[PDB]
């Protein structure tokens, strides 16, 4: 049920894992406790797609507080993701990564936040400008 | 004495009310409005009866739909219980596999059924054959 | 939409 | 015209009960337009149609005549129709259902004894009382039948027109005599209800009546012995509907009388061990059981059994027999005063049950359980259960425990002290009724104020929001001011009192918006009574009570003129009237 | 169509080998806190690659990959005597579970450039590879500066695949 | 400042919840609905509620409820103006907002919620530069989303240029028991409807008093705006100079400006109503419609509402011109005309029954208001003078316009 | 299959209320070709099913397939005996030569007070590799 979904969640093709986390996030659409399955939507997260990795976002962002151990297994994934040159997934990055509350992970993300203050395009830096309060907002003083 | 009947649903949706007691209907939407509010807000291990008001509420629920009754303060009460179980079992007689749905339908004949059990607030019939043979004439008359 | 449109000046000088 | 499972289907899509209303006003005008058609086709379906509206809540008042139509129709269906919404669309207060009273007095006459079960259950059901008495003979007459049909019905019926008409059971007396021996139990179950009733309004019914109370110890005991019948028997009991209100009929016999009580001692002894306690039916039947043998002058056998019953039915893990049991112990708290008292345990217990119902009976149960002797320990229990109440108990008990203190104190001074207790921990929960009753009895009480206006003066400055509590406190400061600042005149070494706080705390609550106004009513007055309770620091007090004569309030603004002109013209008129108040009950 | 792992201690240069693998240059990679997956398309088999760094707080959660895994790679860290040891008893934590049964072990000698780095032989020895049952092992000697010594890995590894011409 | 925007139905499920800043928690929402059965049935209802420290505020859509949460000094008009927009751009991609809108497209509406606020702070709300990279169907986002003009992008190109305005009037009307007219302003607004290539820069000029007067023209034909609120891409610094109405469009339908007046002439209409309520028995309605307004022009489709009792039963309706229907629905007539030019006076006789029976509660007494439609008409004399088309490129625009008047809120009390 | 998509949720739940354990004549639309439901096309409506979702691992019956098969014919015009598979014994596998679906073996209020079947499978050789064909050889010819 939810292992035949992890079972095309830890499949190798996409059209697989991109009908999988679609049910992820339509079950947390309608509201089922799929915390328990927190590190395995990690594995089908750095993927190729955009439009697929705002859901692996979104579901990172709503299960933060629930698996705060678990969620160091991002922290690379974001640093890798604030550098590609898109300037639309390195903002989609930078806007999960402040509104992700867990104080283990706020003290590394200070750097790439600090690459993309500096960054070129508006875009990132109108959003990278709220992840710095979206900081403060979990740890002030860091700032 | 029973003072009212209601049978609401899972809802809250009233499929009947019958008050045995002249009460106005403000009054009538006021107090439905708190009972179903009340019940709904109970949980499963609540003893099946509540002291509302000078009204020991009785309340029975055996499927989406609910039940309730005020029975004065001086009477029995898993009785009481038993009074909708045999009514419960009249619905169970007259129509066999009672269900939801011709309780919204033909609520009329179960406002009738209670009428060849329940008049005044009191049991006239203590059998359960009897009552729908009486009914069930009045249906042979239509 | 059934009516109609009128075309007004562009400069007006 | 469509059907009424029709429209049920079209209102069973309706999402929005404004869009619902929508289809209501839709149907409703068809309603209302083929009334203005006088149809009588229709005329059954519509008006199932509207009270199903009416069911549904909806304005449903002009088609009650159209219900007078069809019970005056001709047609068995319409009349079907016809009796029904008689009991829905009226009631007494309706005031249009007199017209009914030639309608049903024709179909008491009418052949079909199913019309005439028609008649007999909307009076039965809502006959108004002087429906009552337009129909008193009729119904005797119905009941002066042999049709057991209409026999269980107009018992029933002749229960409410003298539920209805008190004074109307005399022509009954006669109705009833000697129908006790019915084969049918359903008429002779409404017999027992109407013995019920007769026996339940007019003492003087009692005489004829408990003559026949072995004729059914005969026939309850028959009861018993048909152990079965396809009819009347749930779950092995036969007829536990009837056997029931036998006992509640000999219940209310024999209460005081010892004869029947012992006519009824036999039975009694039988079904409180011929019971089949298994199922919900025998508890029921054993739970009356237990109550007649409470209310009658009973063998002492069957009460000390019946504690034992009752033993088995606290323990009992269904929430349905802790109902059962707490309920019964409830009913004989004065009968049988000790045998309660030693499961004193299992109604703390149930202090701590998670029902509602339960924690509810178990605390008034509580109230019930103090004597003399279990006054300063259970109370200890309940302060603490006072903390540990919900807000609907914490109301609930803490004028509980001011009923139960009233009675049991051993002490004066620890009845102030638990009183004291409560109104620190009530607050906004203990009711403004009891707080006249706290009142009298601290002024019934006459040795400690020195001590009690002190520990009122202690607490009222940890706060004023508590208005019960600050009810009390301001008529002790205007009466006992005396024992609270004493030889204080001018200043001394500082002791707690110092008569200048104790007039800013007054003084605070004048102007806190967290004031009752009967606070700010009672504070004047204890402003007033220090010119005269207080010789320390007078007319700055008449200040307070001059600048308070423009207040909003409007017997505040007459108070305070009223008390400045004492204060202005009639100074030493002020202390000719502020003598302490007598002592009353 | 058969994935693999990069396990071990961290400071190792397996980041490193990794992008040598995916790109062909050598990378500039922070301590790797979260993880790192792509594939490589070689000998028409996907070696898909899973890395994972060597961080205390990561240490606990290799198994929420350990679901679904055939492969392994341990990178062990030789110019570290003094946490060779602990990743030592890193990989007997590893290699005693029941649920990592089919992954043979691959043991890659990486920054090979270090003259107080050791053989193929020696640290073999030092980590007893041969009291390994059940092990289909094979070091491999890969320096990361250069490239040399990854592919023939690979085709060991494609020879732990398939077992067909 | 929102922390937690939510979306719930009209039985109070949440039909999709987002946070902005993890503040507010995500079952706080339960308490919400309960709370609004709470504060609607004791009358206390407010578009802000709260459950301890968190403010609740809320609109009501047709089944929705779009919640935002939060628990600060929030700012509150920055709430509820993204609330709207919100409907708004759902509108814009979603033809009707229900339950299936949302149920069968969470695939777009959490990016949605992604995209146009984070932390609170809405920083992306215009729905046509959004369609760009937010598809349904990712490429870089564009220039104009980092640039200052946020509304047009450049490079769009037609083969024609069309300039479609549509000038409406709005006529408010509140006509007391009385029949005095208490309140009649006019709001109206100009909504455009742009099919331009490139990156125009069109500047508009009216029959404006103001401006007039600064020209020197206050003796003739002059509109007196007593309030304009514009669109964003009005320069309005310019316009605050010389009542310059200088801006580049966005491309397709878009109300530009929104003007407010007074106006102490006669209403367009009169109505004259009697009621011959008979207890018990009947009711009639001697209803006329006289016309004040030009006799070239003709009142278009006009829907008189007439709020008649609820029980009241047997309709019979004397007309002159134009049908009755009877909404008992509404409780209420339509009598409907078709074509009602000005100077025309129909009037309607109507006569319903009254239950003999009284009903058991009061009523209250609604308003009557009509639909009427006036194409061609600017009642308060408003006149586009010109559409100057500003292209570097250079083209030559088919401006065209369109007058219409319609009733804003055409209240006239009842007796 | 486009207009098969504007009843995929609708005539699916009709499918779904229906029970998986007036009228007379049979009425022909007018002027529109009609064909069985062709390899290619059921190789286009295999590839539908397996794209549009909703329907694999569904618990198969007659009276959704009824519901099914007269919906295509009137929506679509094709003839409606083309979802006939295997009987009872055996994996139900689809005489249709192109249907890649076989069929193994797997409201709430209309329940009383008291109280007193066949999914989906695909397979895209059931196209090639008539399954059915060697469950019914002597009646394929
Ligand atoms: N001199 C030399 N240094 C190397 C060689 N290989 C790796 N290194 C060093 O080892 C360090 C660790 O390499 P990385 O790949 O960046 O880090 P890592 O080993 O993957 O550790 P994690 O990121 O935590 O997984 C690098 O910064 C290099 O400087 C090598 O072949 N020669
Ligand atoms: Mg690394």
């Amino acid at each position: 049920e939810i292992f035949e979904l992890k079972a095309e969640l830890n499949s190798d093709k996409k059209e697989k894992k991109k009908e999988a986390v679609k049910k992820v996030i339509a079950s947390m659409t309608v509201g089922k406790d799929v915390s328990a399955l927190f590190p395995d939507v990690v594995n089908c997260m750095q993927t190729d797609n955009l439009e697929l990795k705002k859901l692996v976002y979104l579901y990172l962002m709503n299960y933060a507080k629930s698996q705060p151990d678990m969620a160091i297994m991002a922290v690379n994934t974001f640093v890798k993701d604030c550098e590609d040159p898109n300037p639309l997934i390195r903002a989609l990055a930078v806007r999960t990564m402040g509104c992700i509350r867990v104080d283990k992970i706020t003290e590394y993300l200070c750097e790439p936040l600090r690459k993309c203050l500096k960054d070129e395009d508006p875009y990132v830096r109108k959003t990278a400008a709220v992840c710095v309060a979206k900081l403060h907002d979990i740890n002030a003083q860091l700032v | 004495m029973i003072h009212f009947i209601l049978l609401f649903s899972r809802q809250g949706k009233l499929r009947l009310q019958k008050w045995y007691i002249t009460l106005p209907d403000k009054e009538r939407k006021k107090i439905t409005r708190e009972i179903v509010q009340i019940i709904l807000s109970r949980g499963h291990r609540t003893s099946s009866f509540v002291d509302w008001k000078e009204l020991k509420l009785v309340y029975k629920r055996y499927a989406s739909l609910y039940f309730c009754c005020a029975i004065e303060n001086q009477d029995n009460e898993l009785l009481t219980l038993e009074i909708v179980h045999r009514y419960v079992e009249l619905l169970d007689k007259y129509f066999g596999n009672v269900c939801e749905l011709d309780i919204i339908f033909n609520f009329e004949k179960a406002y009738f059924i209670l009428d060849e059990f329940i008049i005044g607030g009191e049991i006239q019939e203590t059998s359960k054959k009897i009552a729908v043979k009486a009914i069930e004439d009045s249906d042979m008359l239509q | 939409t059934s009516y109609d449109y009128c075309r007004v000046p562009m400069e007006d000088g | 015209p469509i059907r009424l499972r029709e429209l049920i289907r079209t209102i069973r899509t309706a999402r929005t009960q404004a869009e619902e209303r929508e289809m209501i006003q839709k149907e409703c005008a068809a309603i209302r337009s083929s009334f203005r058609e006088e149809d009588n086709t229709y005329r059954c379906r519509n008006v199932a149609k509207l009270l199903y509206m009416h069911m549904l809540g909806y304005p449903a008042h002009f088609g009650q005549l159209e219900c007078l139509k069809l019970i005056a129709s001709q047609k068995f269906t319409d009349k079907r129709i016809g009796y029904l919404g008689a009991m829905l669309l009226l009631d007494e207060r309706q005031d249009v259902h007199l017209l009914m009273t030639n309608c049903i007095k024709n179909d008491l006459n009418h052949s079909t004894q199913f019309v005439q079960g028609l008649a007999l259950c909307t009076l039965g059901c809502m006959g108004s009382s002087e429906m009552c008495r337009d129909l008193a003979g009729e119904v005797e007459k119905l009941l002066k039948t042999s049709n057991s049909y209409l026999r269980k019905k107009a018992a029933l019926c002749a229960v409410h027109v003298i539920r209805k008409v008190p004074e109307l059971m005399e022509m009954f007396l006669p109705a009833t005599k000697n129908l006790l021996n019915e084969k049918n139990h359903g008429v002779l179950h409404t017999s027992v209800v109407l013995l019920t009733e007769m026996c339940e309004r007019s003492p003087d019914m009692l005489a004829h009546f408990r003559k026949l109370v072995p004729q059914l110890v005969r026939i309850l005991k028959n009861l018993i012995m048909s152990g079965y019948s396809p009819e009347h028997d749930v779950s092995g009991i036969s007829d536990p509907f009837l056997q029931v209100r036998i006992l509640r009929l000999l219940r209310i016999l024999g209460r005081n009388d010892d004869d029947s009580s012992e006519a009824m001692n036999d039975i009694l002894a039988q079904v409180a061990t011929n019971t089949e306690t298994s199922k919900n039916v025998g508890n029921a039947i054993l739970y009356e059981t237990v109550l007649t043998i409470m209310d009658i002058k009973s063998e002492s056998g069957l009460r000390v059994l019946a504690i034992n019953i009752l033993g088995r039915f606290l323990l009992n893990n269904d929430k349905n027999i802790r109902y059962v049991a707490l309920t019964s112990l409830l009913k004989t708290v004065q009968t049988d005063h000790n045998a309660v008292q030693r499961h004193r345990s299992t109604i703390v217990d149930c202090l701590k049950d998670l029902d509602v119902s339960i924690k509810r009976r178990a605390m008034e149960l509580s109230f019930a359980l103090v004597n003399g002797n279990n006054i300063r320990g259970m109370m200890k229990e309940l302060l603490y259960f006072l903390d540990s109440c919900e807000p609907e108990f914490k109301a609930d008990c803490a004028s509980g425990i001011f009923l139960a203190a009233e009675k049991y104190a051993p002490s004066k001074r620890w009845h102030i002290d638990t009183i004291m207790r409560v109104l620190t921990t009530a607050g906004s929960y203990v009711r403004d009724d009891a707080v006249p009753n706290l009142i009298q009895l601290i002024t019934n009480s006459v040795e400690m104020h020195a001590y009690t206006v002190q520990r009122l003066y202690k607490a009222i400055l940890g706060d004023y929001s508590q208005q019960p509590l600050v009810q009390v406190a301001a008529w002790c400061i205007g009466e006992y001011g005396d024992l609270l600042v004493s030889g204080q005149c001018e200043e001394e070494e500082p002791i707690q009192v110092t008569e200048d706080e104790v007039l800013d705390i007054l003084e605070s609550v004048l102007i806190s918006n967290m004031s009752t106004s009967v606070t700010r009513g009672y504070a004047l007055t204890a402003i007033m009574k220090l010119s005269t309770r207080f010789t320390c620091t007078v007319n700055r007090i008449k200040k307070v009570v001059s600048i308070y004569g423009s207040s909003i309030d409007v017997e505040l603004q007459q108070r305070a003129v009223e008390y400045n002109a004492l204060f202005k013209k009639y100074d030493h008129m002020r202390s000719a009237l502020l003598e302490r108040m007598p002592v009353m009950e | 169509e058969m994935r693999i792992l990069m396990v071990g201690l961290d400071a190792a240069g397996k980041t490193t080998i990794l992008y040598k693998l995916k790109l062909g240059e050598i990378v500039t990679t922070i301590p790797t806190i979260g993880f790192n997956v792509e594939t490589v398309e070689y000998k028409n088999i996907s070696f898909t690659v899973w890395d994972v760094g060597g961080l205390d707080k990561i240490r606990p959660l290799w198994r929420h990959y350990f679901q679904n895994t055939q492969g392994l790679i341990f990178v062990v860290d030789s110019n570290d005597r003094e946490r060779v040891n602990e990743a030592r008893e890193e990989l007997m934590r590893m290699l005693a579970e029941d649920e990592l049964r089919d992954a043979v072990l691959l043991v890659f000698a990486n920054k090979q450039d270090l003259p107080n780095a050791m053989n193929a032989a020696e640290i073999t020895d030092k980590l007893g590879l041969h009291s390994l049952r059940h092990r289909n092992w094979y070091i491999q000697a890969t320096c990361a500066t250069s490239g040399d010594g990854l592919y023939e890995g690979l085709d060991w590894l494609s020879n732990q695949l398939r077992n067909q011409k | 400042s929102a922390s937690a925007v939510y979306v719930l139905d009209l039985k109070g499920k949440v039909l999709i919840c987002r946070n902005y800043r993890g503040d507010v928690d995500m079952s706080e929402v339960e308490h919400f609905m309960p709370i609004l059965m709470e504060k609607e049935e004791e009358g206390m209802l407010s578009p802000i509620l709260a459950h301890g420290g968190v403010r609740f505020m809320w609109i009501k859509h047709n089944n929705l409820y779009l919640v935002a949460t939060s628990k600060k000094n929030a700012c509150v008009s920055l709430v509820f103006s993204f609330l709207y927009k919100v409907v708004q751009v759902f509108s814009e991609y979603f033809k009707e907002l229900e339950e299936e809108s949302i149920r069968d497209n969470f695939v777009i509406i959490y990016e949605l919620l992604d995209e146009l606020m984070d932390f609170g702070y809405p920083q992306t709300t215009d729905s046509k530069i959004l369609q760009e990279y937010i598809t349904q169907e990712a490429p870089r986002p564009p220039a104009t989303v980092t640039n200052a003009v946020s509304w047009r992008s450049e490079g769009i190109k037609y083969r024609k240029n069309e300039v479609f305005l549509d000038v409406i009037e709005a006529v408010n009307l509140l006509v007391s028991a009385n029949g005095n007219v208490l309140r009649s302003e006019i709001v109206g607004s100009i909504k455009m409807r742009v099919f331009l290539s490139g990156m125009p820069e069109l500047r508009l000029g009216l029959n404006d008093k103001v401006l007039f007067d600064n020209t020197g023209r206050g003796k003739s034909k002059s509109v007196e705006l007593e309030d304009v609120k514009f669109h964003q891409c009005v320069r309005l610094s310019r316009f605050e100079n010389d009542r310059t109405i200088s801006f580049i469009p966005p491309d397709g339908e878009f109300e530009l400006m929104s003007y407010r007046l007074n106006t102490h002439v006669k209403p367009l209409i009169w109505i004259e109503s009697v009621i011959e309520k008979h207890s018990h028995s009947r009711i009639e309605y001697m209803v006329k419609a006289k016309s004040q307004f030009k006799r070239r022009s003709t009142a278009n489709n006009v829907e008189i509402h007439i709020p008649v009792p609820n029980d009241a039963d047997s309709p019979k309706f004397k007309t002159t011109v134009g049908s009755v229907k009877w909404v008992p629905e509404n409780s209420e007539i339509v009598w409907s005309v078709k074509s009602f030019p000005g100077g025309k006076e129909y009037l309607m006789r109507a006569h319903f029954g009254l239950p003999s029976v009284e009903a058991e509660d009061k009523e209250g007494k609604p308003p009557i208001s009509v639909k009427f439609e006036i194409p061609y008409f600017t009642t308060s004399g408003i006149q586009v003078r010109y559409l100057k088309i500003i292209e570097k490129s250079g083209y030559q625009a088919l401006p065209w316009v369109r007058y219409i008047t319609q009733n804003g809120d055409y209240q006239l009390r009842t007796q | 299959s486009k207009s098969s998509v504007i009843g995929w949720p609708a005539v699916r739940e009709r499918m779904r209320r229906a029970e998986p354990a007036e009228e007379v004549g049979f009425p022909v639309t007018p002027q529109v070709p009609l064909r069985p439901m062709t390899y290619k096309a059921a190789v286009d409506l295999s590839h539908f099913l397996k794209e549009k979702g909703g329907l694999e691992g569904l618990i198969h019956s007659q009276r959704r397939q009824d519901i099914l098969d007269l919906w295509i014919y009137h929506t679509q015009g094709y003839f409606p005996d083309w979802q006939n598979y295997t009987p009872g014994p055996g994996v139900r596998y689809p005489l249709t030569f192109g249907w890649c679906y076989k069929l193994v073996p797997v409201k709430g209020e209309n329940t009383s007070l008291l109280h007193p079947v066949l999914e989906w499978r695909f397979d895209s050789r059931l196209a090639f590799h008539h399954v059915a064909r060697e469950l019914h050889p002597e009646y394929f010819k």
